Order: structure tokens, then C-alpha cells, then sequence
């Protein structure tokens, strides 16, 4: 069917903790994909966060490097998010995303968000 | 007046020319090196953004076999197009643009043959 | 222009010798330099201890020649090769360094062609 | 400021078990150099077992790989065989060798020889 992304996971945690988000993606994709973790606070810019290939190639943001793990499920096509050591500049809406392409042709898909709040 | 070897380069297979010129005191050394210089775009390649981008990688680490080893390279539009179109998937992957493949230094491919020339395959 | 030019020599053990730069394709230089240099690093307990005067000279003809006009090739006389090796082959055999096939001495010029074939460079 | 190596460290021990040799440089020696160990079993041509510069630069004989370790004190001027695994093929007089150059002019001193014997 139609690609669509579910989201879950978010929440409040006080400064210090930890959090694990989850993007499910479903419908007629590529096996060979990149799947992302994107963030943005309100009045500010999105910002990569983590990003992670079916191959398992990763990258990081340098802001959240030895805090936050990315890795994926490729046989149900879901991607996490392991965040640790929790800071309130971390507060934001967290967005999944899914790039592939086929036959060069570029398929872009971006998750609903959903709030992650990390009190003093 | 050729001394080719095949390409071992993983990154480099199924091409139009499978054979390489390679210096006697630098084998091994080159494809060490290459590896290690191509390693960052892997994801490039594998996920495909570009139909540029293999070519174009490939023409610097493993090009095609020439009499006396003469030089090539590729033509600026293919860098331009490759990185255009994979500068998405680069981004987001934090994969810098080396300054040996700014495409501004690449040749324009308009000097009279054989400075510019195709190469046919079929 | 030609898309080739004489280039600062990188090559951590060819610093220092009468001329800093060698011949190289503009847009593979560092590529080709960094090639050379893993190339040459096998070499490095002999260039450190110094078995020979030969040692050095003789693998930065080879690694970083001089820079010709036209890219003209230049080799080293098979002299040095020789004593180079005959110097130098004890350390080597200690450190497990074998010498390659391609800097066998034979293969180098007797140095007695008429010039320019063979000739001397003076440096200041 | 005569230069010696002494040798230390060999003896006797049952197959599976572990010696620790030891070269000691005195006198004026140059800090660039290289020393090694070699060992020679009765009747058989000495063989080299390991080398070390004062750099640090390792080379191994293939017959001893992964079980015996070569390392230096510069400051000592010493230079050790860490001897993992032993076998009864092990049974030889180890010597060790210093090697340096002096206006290309070649000095290399020997260690009066230690004997190991590893038993069944
Ligand atoms: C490489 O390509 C040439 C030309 O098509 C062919 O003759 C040759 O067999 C090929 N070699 C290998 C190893 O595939
Ligand atoms: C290399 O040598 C030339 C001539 O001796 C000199 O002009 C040039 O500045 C040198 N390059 C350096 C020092 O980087």
C-alpha cells in the first residue's frame, strides 16, 4: 500500500534520563534505504539528529554523540532512537524520516513528530 | 605498450572496462589508499542517489586502462550532477566533499580529441 | 595547461634532499603522493638508522623523482642501487622487509650513456 | 663505557607454559638502533625471532607469531622476550643483538646466550 510512518515513543523525563523512540515504517518501500532522526524545538530550525542505512552505516550529530544510539530492524522496517543522558536543550519534536531511491528517482517520506520534554 | 590489471576495487566492478593501469612499486599500496578515500561513499553507491556518482568515483580510483598509463579523468558536468543529486543522502550522512573533487577543477570536456574524446563500448 | 605540474614533495622520508618537488597529474597529486608514501614506509627502520647514504636518495629517486621538464622519467644509477642494497640488506633481513622484484639493481642504467642520457645536476 | 649485553630470564619449563628474557645494554651506545632475539638449537643455523628499533617498529618470526611479544625500555637500554605457549620446538640458546650505525660504520653486539628448554 502507501508508504506511512507511526511514531511512538516520546514523553517527559527529568534531565538525566532516558527515552526510546520508535518509527515504523510501512507500505511499498525499498529494502535498501536510509531512515533518519530529525529534531526541531519551536521557533527554530530542523537539525539531523541520527541517521542509519539498511546497511547499518550510521551517523551522529556531534550534539548527541555518546548520548543517543540509532539502530534499525530491517525485517519490520522500524528504526529506534536510544536517548541517554537526557538534557532540556534536548526538548523538541522528533521526526522520523525515510529516503530511497528507485531507478534514481528520489522517494522522501517524513513521520508525524512526536514531543520529547526533558525537564531541569 | 599496456600493462593492465583487472580492478579489485569493490566498488568498482561491473563497469564498461574492467582492467586498470597500475604502477609496479604501487600495487596494492594504490588500492589500500583508493579503499580507504571511497569508504565514506559507500552509502552513495549502495542506496544509489546518483547514476553519476559510481562512474565518476570509479574514474578517480580505478580508471580505465590507457597505452603508456596516460592519465584521465572525468568531465566536470558528470562531478557536478553526481553531487547534486547525492548531496542529499551526503548530508545526512555528515559525508564531507573531498577538495581533490571539487568539480570547479575538473576539465570541461571541450579540447579538441584526443584531449576530449568518447569512448564507445558496444 | 598540461593538467600536470611539479608538486611540493609530501612524502615524509624524501624531505630535505636537493630538490622538494616531483611530477604529478594536478588532481591526483595527494592521492598519488599518499600512495607512495604507504608504499615507502616499509622502509622506514632503514632510513632511520641510516645503514646507508645510498638508502634514502636511491628510494626517493624512485617514490619522488626529480621534477623534468615534460615529465621526462629519471632513474638512479645501479651503482647506488647496489650499495644501497649491499649496505642496508642486514637491517632489512632483520625487519623482514623484502626487496621488491621492480627495485631488483639489474634493472637500472649503467649510468655511461652519452648526455643527456646520463648526466650530473649541480645543486647551489 | 664498554658496551655489553647481558642475558637473563631462560631455564626450564613444561610445554603450554611461559619465560620472560631479559637484555640489558651497558655502556655508550647510540639511542637510534635496533635489537633483537635470536635463537640457535645444537648442530642448526641461528635463526632470527624477533626485532624491535628504539622507535618501536615490531617484525616477528612467523614460527613464534602471536605467542612471543618483543618490547624495550629505552631508558634501560633493554630489550625483553615475553614467551607465551611454549613448545618442545622452542628449545634452543636465545641470544639477543644490538644493531647501530655510526657514519654508516656498523656496530652489533651480541648477549652471551640463555639457554630455554621446554619439556614435553
Ligand atoms: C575484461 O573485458 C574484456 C573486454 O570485454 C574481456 O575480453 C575480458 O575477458 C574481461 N576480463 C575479465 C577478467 O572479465
Ligand atoms: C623548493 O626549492 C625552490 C628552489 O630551491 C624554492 O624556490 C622553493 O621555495 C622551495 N619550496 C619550498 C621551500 O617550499
Amino acid at each position: 500500500g502507501q508508504v506511512q510512518l507511526v511514531e511512538s515513543g516520546g514523553g517527559l523525563v527529568q534531565a538525566g534520563g532516558s527515552l526510546r523512540l520508535s518509527c515504523a515504517a510501512s507500505g511499498s518501500i525499498s529494502s535498501i534505504n536510509a531512515m533518519g532522526w530529525y529534531r526541531q524545538a519551536p521557533g527554530k530550525q530542523r537539525e539531523l539528529v541520527a541517521a542509519i542505512t539498511s546497511g547499518g552505516s550510521t551517523n551522529y550529530a556531534d550534539s548527541v554523540k555518546g548520548r543517543f544510539t540509532i539502530s534499525r530492524d530491517n525485517a519490520k522496517n522500524t528504526v529506534y532512537l536510544q536517548m541517554n543522558s537526557l538534557k532540556p536543550g534536548d526538548t523538541a519534536v522528533y521526526y522520523c524520516n525515510l529516503l530511497y531511491y528507485i531507478d534514481y528517482v528520489e522517494y522522501d517520506y517524513w513521520g508525524q513528530g512526536t514531543q520529547v520534554t526533558v525537564s531541569s | 605498450g599496456f600493462s593492465c590489471e583487472p580492478i579489485t576495487l569493490r566498488m568498482c566492478q561491473d563497469l564498461p572496462y574492467n582492467t586498470t593501469f597500475m604502477p609496479n612499486l604501487l600495487n596494492h599500496y594504490d588500492q589500500q589508499t583508493a579503499a580507504l578515500a571511497m569508504e565514506p561513499f559507500h552509502p552513495m553507491v549502495n542506496l544509489d542517489c546518483s547514476r553519476d556518482f559510481r562512474p565518476f568515483l570509479c574514474a578517480l580510483y580505478a580508471p580505465i586502462c590507457m597505452e603508456y598509463g596516460r592519465v584521465t579523468l572525468p568531465c566536470r558536468r558528470l562531478c557536478q550532477r553526481a553531487y547534486s543529486e547525492c548531496s542529499k543522502l551526503m548530508e545526512m550522512f555528515g559525508v564531507p566533499w573531498p577538495e581533490d573533487m571539487e568539480c570547479s577543477r575538473f576539465p570541461d570536456c571541450d579540447e579538441p580529441y584526443p584531449g576530449t574524446l568518447e569512448v564507445l563500448f558496444q
